[PDB]
Protein backbone atom coordinates (compact mmCIF):
# COMPACT_ATOMS: atom_id res chain seq x y z
CA UNK A 1 0.00 0.00 0.00
CA UNK A 2 1.48 3.13 1.40
CA UNK A 3 3.18 2.90 4.74
CA UNK A 4 4.70 -0.49 3.43
CA UNK A 5 8.54 1.38 3.53
CA UNK A 6 7.77 3.04 7.15
CA UNK A 7 6.73 -0.52 8.87
CA UNK A 8 10.09 -1.96 7.15
CA UNK A 9 12.40 0.44 8.58
CA UNK A 10 10.79 0.46 11.94
CA UNK A 11 10.54 -3.48 12.12
CA UNK A 12 14.08 -3.08 11.47
CA UNK A 13 15.03 -0.31 13.81
CA UNK A 14 13.24 -2.37 16.50
CA UNK A 15 14.97 -5.52 15.78
CA UNK A 16 17.82 -4.24 15.89
CA UNK A 17 17.20 -2.67 19.05
CA UNK A 18 15.97 -5.44 20.65
CA UNK A 19 19.20 -7.77 19.83
CA UNK A 20 21.94 -5.78 20.16
CA UNK A 21 20.19 -4.18 23.15
CA UNK A 22 20.11 -7.45 25.32
CA UNK A 23 23.92 -8.42 23.33
CA UNK A 24 25.38 -4.98 24.88
CA UNK A 25 23.52 -5.34 28.30
CA UNK A 26 25.10 -8.92 28.83
CA UNK A 27 28.79 -7.76 27.55
CA UNK A 28 28.27 -4.92 30.09
CA UNK A 29 26.92 -6.89 33.39
CA UNK A 30 29.70 -9.99 32.20
CA UNK A 31 32.10 -7.63 31.91
CA UNK A 32 31.95 -5.56 35.07
CA UNK A 33 31.37 -8.77 37.27
CA UNK A 34 34.14 -9.80 35.84
CA UNK A 35 36.14 -5.86 36.86
CA UNK A 36 34.76 -6.06 40.32
CA UNK A 37 36.35 -9.96 40.55
CA UNK A 38 39.76 -9.21 39.21
CA UNK A 39 40.43 -4.88 38.94
CA UNK A 40 43.97 -5.95 38.37
CA UNK A 41 43.56 -7.59 34.21
CA UNK A 42 40.33 -4.68 33.89
CA UNK A 43 42.46 -2.88 31.10
CA UNK A 44 42.56 -5.83 29.04
CA UNK A 45 38.78 -7.12 29.63
CA UNK A 46 38.17 -3.71 29.03
CA UNK A 47 39.53 -3.54 25.92
CA UNK A 48 37.46 -7.34 25.08
CA UNK A 49 34.47 -5.62 26.53
CA UNK A 50 35.05 -2.71 23.92
CA UNK A 51 35.60 -5.02 21.04
CA UNK A 52 32.53 -6.99 21.77
CA UNK A 53 30.71 -3.76 21.83
CA UNK A 54 32.24 -2.39 19.09
CA UNK A 55 30.86 -5.52 17.05
CA UNK A 56 27.55 -5.35 18.97
CA UNK A 57 26.59 -1.81 18.13
CA UNK A 58 28.20 -2.25 14.42
CA UNK A 59 25.20 -5.09 13.89
CA UNK A 60 22.60 -2.53 14.80
CA UNK A 61 24.30 0.22 12.84
CA UNK A 62 24.53 -2.26 9.93
CA UNK A 63 20.36 -2.12 10.69
CA UNK A 64 19.83 1.67 10.79
CA UNK A 65 22.18 2.16 7.66
CA UNK A 66 19.42 -0.42 5.96
CA UNK A 67 16.47 1.07 7.67
CA UNK A 68 18.00 4.38 6.24
CA UNK A 69 18.57 3.02 2.62
CA UNK A 70 14.88 2.18 2.94
CA UNK A 71 13.92 5.37 4.45
CA UNK A 72 16.00 7.09 1.10
CA UNK A 73 16.66 5.09 -1.69
CA UNK B 1 50.25 -24.16 55.02
CA UNK B 2 50.04 -24.67 51.30
CA UNK B 3 46.96 -24.07 50.71
CA UNK B 4 46.76 -20.58 52.41
CA UNK B 5 50.12 -19.82 50.40
CA UNK B 6 48.00 -20.59 46.99
CA UNK B 7 44.81 -18.35 48.47
CA UNK B 8 47.29 -15.82 49.44
CA UNK B 9 49.06 -15.44 45.85
CA UNK B 10 45.38 -16.00 44.39
CA UNK B 11 44.29 -12.47 46.34
CA UNK B 12 45.81 -9.59 45.69
CA UNK B 13 44.87 -6.10 46.56
CA UNK B 14 40.84 -7.29 47.73
CA UNK B 15 39.20 -5.08 49.92
CA UNK B 16 40.96 -4.21 53.43
CA UNK B 17 42.91 -7.49 52.56
CA UNK B 18 40.28 -10.24 53.90
CA UNK B 19 40.27 -9.70 57.96
CA UNK B 20 42.59 -11.39 59.35
CA UNK B 21 45.04 -11.02 56.57
CA UNK B 22 44.34 -7.26 56.49
CA UNK B 23 47.70 -5.42 57.03
CA UNK B 24 45.78 -2.53 59.67
CA UNK B 25 48.28 0.20 59.91
CA UNK B 26 48.94 2.42 62.64
CA UNK B 27 49.32 0.17 64.92
CA UNK B 28 48.40 0.68 68.33
CA UNK B 29 47.33 -2.78 70.45
CA UNK B 30 48.92 -5.65 70.17
CA UNK B 31 48.22 -9.24 71.99
CA UNK B 32 50.70 -11.79 72.73
CA UNK B 33 49.88 -15.20 73.35
CA UNK B 34 53.11 -16.53 75.47
CA UNK B 35 53.43 -20.42 75.93
CA UNK B 36 54.86 -22.12 79.47
CA UNK B 37 55.01 -24.95 81.24
CA UNK B 38 52.49 -25.51 83.84
CA UNK B 39 55.33 -27.26 86.28
CA UNK B 40 58.55 -26.01 86.89
CA UNK B 41 62.31 -27.65 87.34
CA UNK B 42 62.33 -26.68 83.73
CA UNK B 43 65.44 -25.06 84.09
CA UNK B 44 66.38 -21.78 82.69
CA UNK B 45 63.55 -22.68 79.93
CA UNK B 46 60.72 -20.22 82.43
CA UNK B 47 62.97 -18.10 82.75
CA UNK B 48 63.99 -17.46 79.20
Amino acid sequence: MEGLNLVATALAVGLGAIGPGVGIGIIVSGAVQAIGRNPEIENRVVTYMFIGIAFTEALAIFGLVIAFLIGFG
Amino acid sequence: REVMANLTARVVGAARRGTLLEKRETVKSVALLVVTPDRGLCGSLVAN
